């Protein structure tokens, strides 16, 4: 039953499940309804409340399925209902709808205006009504909002609120807990009791926190030096967030601490807690904070963009710096004082030079703009926060609006060389060229207003396709995984029953129970991985510190016990090796699916652990239990030596990480957790991944699209990125954009720049047009002749030896000369220049070549004599010139134009190789990226790495290394663009897609058609347990 | 429109010449040689098909 | 170029000496990490314009299973790959009575020789290998995992386990380069254990079709 | 049982070819001048009198040069007889374009070989104005 | 016997045996547990399931056409 | 889609037309049979080229009418299910458009309409418009939509079209 679409409007005052719906809309929908004896009265009055009022039911249907309307009502019996009925009830309070495949359920609530109500936390939308009341239970249970999952007027208020500064009276602080849902009505203690009682903001809100949660969060404004200072417990400006027992000890609340992320207040609740928990957390969030705003109160103004005068002059200062720099830019460049970089040309260069100037103009500036707002300002308080806005808008409103790009270059000559008529002509000024030296606030001038409108009619229209290109990818995407699901073997299969992946995500766990966490066991080297984890029992002092004077008798009145001790460490060492080549890279960040650090901390303020007392737990206990934990925790059930192998593998980070955490010595040394605690840890640990397991009937291609799709619309050597490439990710055509290689060194050049030239050069093509100068054919009656003046030196003695003068030669010529520069770029010789011709042409003609020590090198190219003795020779000679500027290879490979050498500053380029003492360091190795894909030839070349040497072209990966080294690169390419602008996708959602396109052996475009389900179970009734039971009437 | 062969193109005889210019006529399925159309006008003459197109004969 | 001929050959027969060790036959050890010094001394020649030539640097290896089950690496020693020179080198084989080898054909071969590879016997199994695709060791790239081939015992053990047909496994080409390096035909299955981030391994098994 | 995008219909069409919007005008320009002048017979049904105005409406081409230009350019290809036709009328604007509406295409042409032959199908197409 | 799908009840199974449950209570079927005044028929099933009372026996088709009959009582839930 | 075709048709030919050149009253007759007429095989017979042959004209026993079988070439409009082509509006309503692919007309649902488009009874005349007004869908526009189903029904053929499918609209 559709509705009619309406307009959407905020309301706070609603749950966020809870939607609102006119009366007029509710009365035309109908939810036919079983009428039972427990509410035969129900259904009695509201048929007899009729059409005219709201309460009432557009159609009864009898057993026999007859409707009969009630708009007439004829006979009185007639409206009298018997029990099995069915009754079109107009919707009413409570009732479920559902409505923007994913779709959210609402609980309706019924208000008196017209316009829809959301608490969202415009778009016309129309909500549909689940009649039946089977999907109508399935949708509360697994379709609603709570397991679905802050406004930006909420964030900024928070940020204020939690600030040390607030202070909350008696009278406000009963109004703000008034609306607390989950307050338990006591009133907490005031922090300061004398003169005057004053709830500090953060005691209101730790009664907001539901439970015991405990986590750790930074504010946006942290310095970083603090957390290494004295005070990076006391904070001095309250940037760091602690929770402890539910309660926000201290710290300033933001996006970073209470917006979604990895880690979160409401991220760690939805774990800790759960959904419906979870959601009480946000509307007693919105609903506090609205109240204690309307005391304190959130505006802007003129005020906030009038900054100090001090500020203005420095903007300009840097402005006119700015400006003067850029003219004796163009002054150096004017008098031919600049130098173009050996990797590009000089006006590309001149263009790369000014850009900086501009641009880092910009950032100076609009950095001082931030530390001029004071902290009343109200410009900083939502940056601060991170709620709405950005630094950089903040900075064109106040600083400088910066330069206006245009196809990602400065404003082109639209004129005669001019951008507008005003500019002279050839000015590259920064007026001239756009860039906008005026805020918002100040006002732009007559030409930067044009040169804005275009930077902005370029982002119109990339936004403009941006929305339709990457609305095409999402349909796509979820048409190809529709029919994706996991199976009740724990296998994901699609409609025709082809294992795509016999683990959901490799290993056979939900997406969203996973937290993210750093297991500690490979980062410390050699020297700190042994003192912090391997026990050491000889220290009898620090033993009886650690453990009561019982354990420590214990431990070292038996041998047994001390051989486990050295026995787990073992382990734990034997799981340090293997972690590294599980992750070459060294990244400590990993996806598990418990957070251990968190659980523990629960444990030690569930049962008051304090550090200064011994600890009463066995350390013995501690490998004793991990054993017996690791067998509980299974995910391949079975006891062949396939699930045997399969479940080590599935678990295989999850039980290393479970040791590391969970060991004798740490237990002792800096965890404290008692006995008692231990043996609760293990039943947290054992029920949370429990849970954790991928739940047989889930649609995760779905999800998957939904997970990969999400990113598309927030992404829009020159390396095609965003929809474009994304684009041609999915597409398999052979032909990219921009299909460059990275070239990895290897050896004793990988660290030198000079001995990476060669390598350059050699694999680079070069043609006879980039190293020649100039070439002509010249009339020579007889072979001494050489008409040529400055030629005849040379030419005369090497042509004293009788090579190829056995008989007449042709009176023609193809003198041609070479270009000095572009010979020492390549490092190339006259004779590997003239061997190439002759071995590459043949004995069809005989080429010439003079000294190498002359300013300038003369090469002349003759018919062979064999052919002498129709284009005879001169129109030939024409034809053969263009041939050997066109097709010729000196030296290189084809399809290369160039090579882009340069060391990498980034990490994961940079090679990372184990240490001695065992440390990860990533040495400085030269890496040439290449435009062109020539995977097959430029890994078969010397002083070229045969592993590490990775291409960004599938295609050409497919025919070189196979359709699984595709998967991988798939991967990485996929990785690359959505990381670009800093989003993240759990990896369990990018492998299915590789998997899916790499499933039939070849790689499968994505289906273009795009046009856009619990059946694996069926329930059957049992007569056995039927046997008991009474019926209700 | 009065087209000029692109280089890329290479023969036995394309490749001497190299690039030639050739003109569509409107009811001209084929592309007809420019130099011909001066011809038919009735500019029989080498010399004269140089005057109307180099302007500068010492360039 | 000598010089280079010297490399290029050099690692064709280090790629090939590692080949059979991957597909499971018996290879010395000093076989297999030859340095390019060795390789000069081994023959003693420089290769091009020297004694050293491709017809000599053939190799006879033994399957670690069983003895019989010899293996042959030929080179055609010619710019292009003929029908009466495939004749031969079966021909030849013939008299060892062995039942695979390898041919390293040089980057040109002769479409009809190509048919050669296609009309054979079903006991004649020639595998060609173009000697581009022979420079560089596949196996050994980060981005290839680790391929294990799997006997028919296993596979049979594996769908039983696993309940699981030969169309519902994931399929590769049979001329994909890895399945290629491991000579593996169809109706064959590959274990491949790939380091995967969330699990840290993950055993994929993927049938050649 | 019959689907055009995966190309299955009745074996009695693969021998029929198909024809343009703008060619089909002239075959009904061919029947529309014999029977108004040529016999005397009643008036022409009213189907005939609607396809005329579609194709009319429709017709990417002016001249049987231009209709004869595009049909011999797209034979020297593998394109398949119902999709001569289908792109010809579509006239799709971009080679993207093409596969989405001919998921036909998308099976043995390139996204660059199909871009320069939709191009060439605009070089040919001209409007009124 | 010889079942090795996961003790545990997925979310999806438990949505259905309940939303079927309570189409069947809403139809006059009889309820096992004790009623104390539940009105909603959701509510009535909900406590039949906590209770382990759900005639309903779930049938968990193998993807390899073999199935395995699992009863709501047997299975593991969470509450 | 117009196809070349050749059909045959049983021509029932009365006694009364056994005058002279009585073929060509059998070729004038074909002109009015199988023309103008909407078989539900071959979809409509939009017109008539050429008559390929006419065969022997066999009398049937007691009926005494001739039937003469005969060939000849002519173009159907046959609309193939799942074949994306243009169509003009000939009237919108709360239903949903109502197109007009050459000689048949086809409907198209509201359901099949993108959820992006509102149907508008105030502007005048009414047409299909989303909020955002970027694309709007009058009367007697050309439109592209792709045909999920077709039904024969009372001898003719009866379309059902959608857009959902990408670039179905006013391009």
């Amino acid at each position: 039953d559709f509705s009619a679409r309406t307009v959407i409007t905020p309301d706070p005052n609603l749950s966020i499940d809870q939607v609102g719906v006119p009366r007029s809309i509710a009365a035309n929908m109908t939810f036919a309804e079983i009428v039972t004896p427990f509410n035969i009265d129900r259904l009695q009055e509201l048929v007899r409340r009729g059409n005219s009022q709201y309460p009432g039911a557009k159609y009864i249907i009898r057993d026999n399925g007859d409707r009969i309307d009630l708009r007439f009502h004829p006979k009185p019996s007639d409206l009298h209902l018997q029990t099995g009925y069915k009754v079109e009830r107009h919707m009413c309070d409570g009732d479920i709808v559902i409505f923007n495949m994913s779709m959210m359920g609402h609980r309706v609530r019924i208000l008196p205006w017209s316009t829809f109500r959301l608490n969202l936390s415009g778009d016309e939308m129309n909500l549909h009504l689940p009649q039946s009341l089977e999907t109508r239970a399935e949708i509360q249970e697994l379709a609603m909002v709570p397991r679905m999952i802050i406004v930006q007027d909420t964030l900024t208020a928070v940020r204020k609120f939690t600030k040390r500064d607030v202070f909350l009276e008696r009278g406000e602080v009963m109004n703000l807990l008034m609306f607390l849902s989950t307050w338990d009505g006591k009133v907490p203690q005031p922090a300061i009791l004398k003169p005057r009682p004053l709830w500090t903001g953060k005691q209101i809100f730790s009664l907001i926190i539901p439970g015991h949660i405990n986590c750790i969060r930074t504010h946006s404004t942290h310095p970083d030096d603090e957390d290494s200072g004295p005070y990076k417990h006391i904070s001095p400006g309250d940037t760091k967030v602690v929770v402890e027992n539910g309660e926000l000890i201290m710290g300033i609340l933001c996006k970073k601490s209470l917006g979604t992320s990895a880690g979160s207040l409401v991220h760690i609740s939805y774990l800790e807690m759960g959904h419906d928990i979870t959601r009480l957390f946000y509307s007693n969030i919105q609903t506090v904070i609205n109240n204690w705003l309307l005391i304190e109160g959130h505006t802007i103004g003129i005020g906030d963009s009038i900054a100090d005068s001090k500020t203005y002059q420095d903007i300009q200062n840097t402005i006119k710096k700015a400006k003067q720099d850029v003219i004796e830019v163009i002054e150096k460049a004017h008098n031919n004082e600049l130098e173009p970089t050996p990797g590009n040309t000089l006006r590309q260069t001149f263009e790369n030079q000014v850009n900086r100037i501009l641009n880092d103009a910009r950032d100076k500036t609009g950095s001082s703009a931030q530390k001029s707002l004071s902290e009343y300002n109200n410009f900083k308080s939502m940056v601060v926060s991170g709620a709405k806005g950005s630094k950089i808008n903040i900075s064109q409103v106040i600083a400088v609006v910066g330069q206006q790009n245009v196809e990602g270059k400065r404003i082109p000559f639209g004129f005669k060389h001019r951008t507008l008529p005003h500019f002279i002509k050839d000015d590259y000024g920064p007026e001239s060229r756009g860039f906008v030296e005026n805020s918002y606030l100040a006002g732009l001038t007559p030409t930067e207003f044009f040169f804005h409108a275009m930077g902005g009619r370029e982002g119109l229209i990339d936004t403009a396709v941006k929305t339709a290109e990457t609305g095409y990818i999402q349909r796509r995407l979820i048409k190809s995984m529709e029919s994706v699901m996991v199976k009740y073997d724990a296998t994901v299969r699609n409609s025709i029953n082809q294992v795509v992946q016999l683990r959901y995500g490799e290993d056979g766990l939900a997406g969203e129970s996973v937290e993210f966490q750093n297991l500690a066991t490979l980062k410390p080297s050699n020297k700190a991985f042994e003192k912090k984890f391997r026990f050491d029992y000889t220290n009898e002092r620090a033993l009886r510190r650690t453990l009561q004077e019982d354990l420590v008798k214990d431990v070292l009145s038996n041998a047994h016990i001390q051989n486990e001790l050295e026995r787990e460490f073992e382990r734990m060492r034997e799981d340090r090796e293997v972690l590294r080549v599980i992750f070459p890279t060294g990244d400590s960040k990993v996806v598990l699916p418990c957070n251990l650090l968190r659980m523990i901390w629960n444990a030690q303020k569930i049962f008051h652990i304090n550090p200064r007392l011994p600890s009463d737990l066995h350390p013995i206990k501690v490998v004793e239990g991990v054993k017996e934990l690791s067998k509980k925790l299974v995910i391949v059930n079975g006891d062949d030596p396939l699930s045997r192998q399969a479940q080590e593998n599935a678990t295989l980070l999850f039980n290393i990480h479970l040791r590391s955490t969970l060991c004798s010595r740490r237990m002792a040394e800096e965890f404290r957790l008692s006995g008692e605690a231990f043996d609760w840890l293990l039943g947290e640990i054992e029920s949370k991944f429990n849970q954790a397991i991928a739940h047989p009937g889930e649609m995760v291609g779905a999800l998957a699209a939904q997970s990969l799709g999400e990113p598309a619309t927030q992404m829009t050597k020159n390396v095609t990125l965003g929809v474009p490439r994304l684009k041609e990710l999915i597409n398999i055509s052979k032909k990219p954009k921009t299909p460059s290689l990275t070239v990895f060194l290897l050896g004793q050049s990988a660290r030198d720049a000079e001995r990476a030239k060669d390598i350059l050069c050699r694999l680079e093509h070069t043609t006879l047009r980039k190293v020649t100068a100039n070439t002509a054919i010249y009339y020579d009656p007889n072979p001494q002749s050489t008409v040529v003046a400055e030629d005849q030196e040379w030419v005369n003695v090497y042509y004293e030896m009788p090579d190829f003068d056995v008989a007449r030669i042709s009176p023609w010529l193809l003198r041609v000369e070479l270009d000095r520069k572009h010979m020492t770029d390549r490092k190339l010789t006259m004779e590997q220049i003239a061997e190439k011709i002759n071995a590459g042409f043949g004995d069809d003609l005989n080429c010439i070549f003079n000294d190498d020590n002359a300013e300038k090198l003369v090469l002349r190219i003759r018919i062979m004599n064999s052919d002498e003795n129709k284009m005879d020779d001169d129109v030939f000679l024409r034809c053969i010139e263009s041939n050997m500027l066109t097709d010729m290879t000196l030296q290189g490979i084809e399809q290369i134009s160039k090579v882009y050498m340069h060391l990498p500053q980034t990490d994961n380029k940079k090679k990372i190789i184990i240490t001695e003492d065992g440390e990860f360091k990533a040495l400085q190795e030269w890496i040439l990226e290449t435009d062109g894909v020539s995977l097959m030839r430029v890994l078969s070349e010397k002083d070229v790495d045969p592993v590490r040497t990775t291409s960004n072209d599938i295609v050409e990966i497919f025919t070189v290394l196979g359709i699984e080294a595709v998967r991988k690169a798939l991967e990485r390419e996929l990785y690359h663009v959505i990381s670009f602008d800093g989003s993240y996708v759990n990896y369990r959602h990018l492998a299915l897609l590789c998997d899916t396109m790499t499933c039939r052996g070849h790689l499968m475009a994505i289906t273009r058609h795009g046009v856009n389900g619990t059946g694996c179970f069926d329930l059957l009734l049992d007569a056995e347990k039927c046997k008991y039971g009474m019926e209700i009437p | 429109w009065v087209s000029m062969l692109a280089r890329g193109g290479q023969g036995a005889k394309k490749s001497a010449i190299g690039q030639r210019i050739v003109a569509t006529l409107p009811y001209i399925k084929q592309e007809v040689p420019i130099i011909i159309v001066f011809r038919a006008l009735g500019f029989v003459s080498d010399r004269d098909i140089l005057e109307h197109i180099i302007y500068d004969f010492e360039d | 170029d000598d010089e280079e001929e010297t490399y290029r050959l050099w690692k064709i027969r280090k790629t090939i000496m590692q080949l059979c060790h991957d597909r499971g036959y018996l290879v010395t050890q000093d076989e297999l990490d030859q340095t390019l010094e060795e390789f000069k001394a081994q023959f003693g020649d420089k290769p091009s314009e020297g004694r050293p030539r491709r017809t000599d640097l053939t190799v006879l290896v033994a399957h670690n299973d069983d003895p019989t089950d010899q293996m042959f690496v030929f080179f055609p020693e010619e710019p292009k790959v003929g029908i009466k020179t495939i004749k031969v080198y079966c021909q030849r084989m013939q008299e060892e009575n062995i039942t695979r080898a390898l041919i390293v054909v040089q980057q040109g071969m002769t479409p009809s020789a190509k048919q050669s590879l296609v009309d054979m016997a079903p006991k004649y199994i020639l595998e060609q290998f173009l000697q581009q695709e022979l420079l560089i060791n596949i196996t050994e790239h980060e981005l290839v995992p680790e391929h294990v081939v799997m006997t028919k015992e296993e596979v049979t053990e594996l769908l039983a386990r696993y309940k699981l047909r030969e169309n519902q496994l994931p399929r590769i080409q049979a001329g994909d380069p890895v399945a290629r390096y491991f000579g593996i035909k169809r109706g064959q299955v590959v274990k491949i254990i790939r380091p995967s981030e969330t699990a840290g391994r993950y055993i994929t098994y993927r049938l050649v079709q | 049982e019959e689907d055009a995008s995966q190309l299955i219909f009745p074996k009695e069409f693969e021998t029929a070819e198909t024809l343009l919007n703008s060619e089909v005008h002239m075959l009904l320009e061919h029947r529309k001048q014999q029977n108004e002048s040529a016999e005397d017979e009643q008036e022409l049904s009213e189907v005939f009198m609607k396809t005329l105005n579609y194709t009319a409406r429709f017709s990417r081409f002016k001249n049987r040069e231009t209709i004869a230009s595009v049909r011999s350019l797209l034979l020297q290809k593998k394109l398949h007889k119902f999709e001569l036709a289908c792109l010809a009328n579509l006239c799709p604007e971009t080679a993207e374009e093409s596969k989405a509406l001919i998921p036909s295409l998308e099976g043995r042409f390139e996204d660059e070989e199909l871009q320069q032959i939709l191009d060439d199908i605009q070089t040919k197409r001209s409007f009124q104005y | 016997q010889k079942r090795i799908t996961t003790p545990y009840m997925t979310k999806y199974e438990r949505a259905r045996v309940l939303g079927t449950r309570a189409l069947q209570i809403a139809m006059c079927a009889p309820v096992m547990v004790e009623l104390e005044g539940e009105t909603d028929p959701l509510l009535i099933a909900m406590k039949e399931l906590k209770a382990r009372k759900i005639p309903i026996i779930i049938r968990r088709y193998l993807p390899d056409g073999s199935y395995e009959d699992w009863g709501v009582d047997e299975l593991i839930i969470s509450d | 889609m117009f196809y070349h075709i050749s059909l045959e048709h049983e021509i029932l030919l009365h006694p009364r037309y056994f005058g002279p050149n009585l073929l060509n009253t059998v070729k004038q007759k074909l002109f009015t049979e199988v023309e103008g007429t909407c078989t539900g095989k071959y979809g409509f017979v939009i017109a008539v080229t050429t008559i390929d042959n006419i065969g022997a004209g066999v009398i049937q026993p007691g009926r005494g009418f001739v039937l003469y079988p005969v060939k000849y070439k002519a173009i159907v409009f046959r609309p193939f299910k799942g074949e994306v082509v243009d169509a003009v509006v000939t009237q919108v309503n709360k239903v949903g458009l109502f197109t007009e692919i050459g000689p048949m007309s086809c409907f198209i649902s509201r359901h099949s309409i993108p959820s992006e488009m509102e149907f508008d009874p105030n502007s005048n005349p009414p047409c299909y418009k989303t909020m955002d007004e970027d694309i709007v869908i009058q009367q007697d526009d050309e439109i592209r939509l792709k045909i999920v189903g077709t039904r024969v029904d009372k001898n003719d053929i009866f379309a059902i079209g959608s857009l959902m499918d990408d670039y179905l609209g006013l391009v």
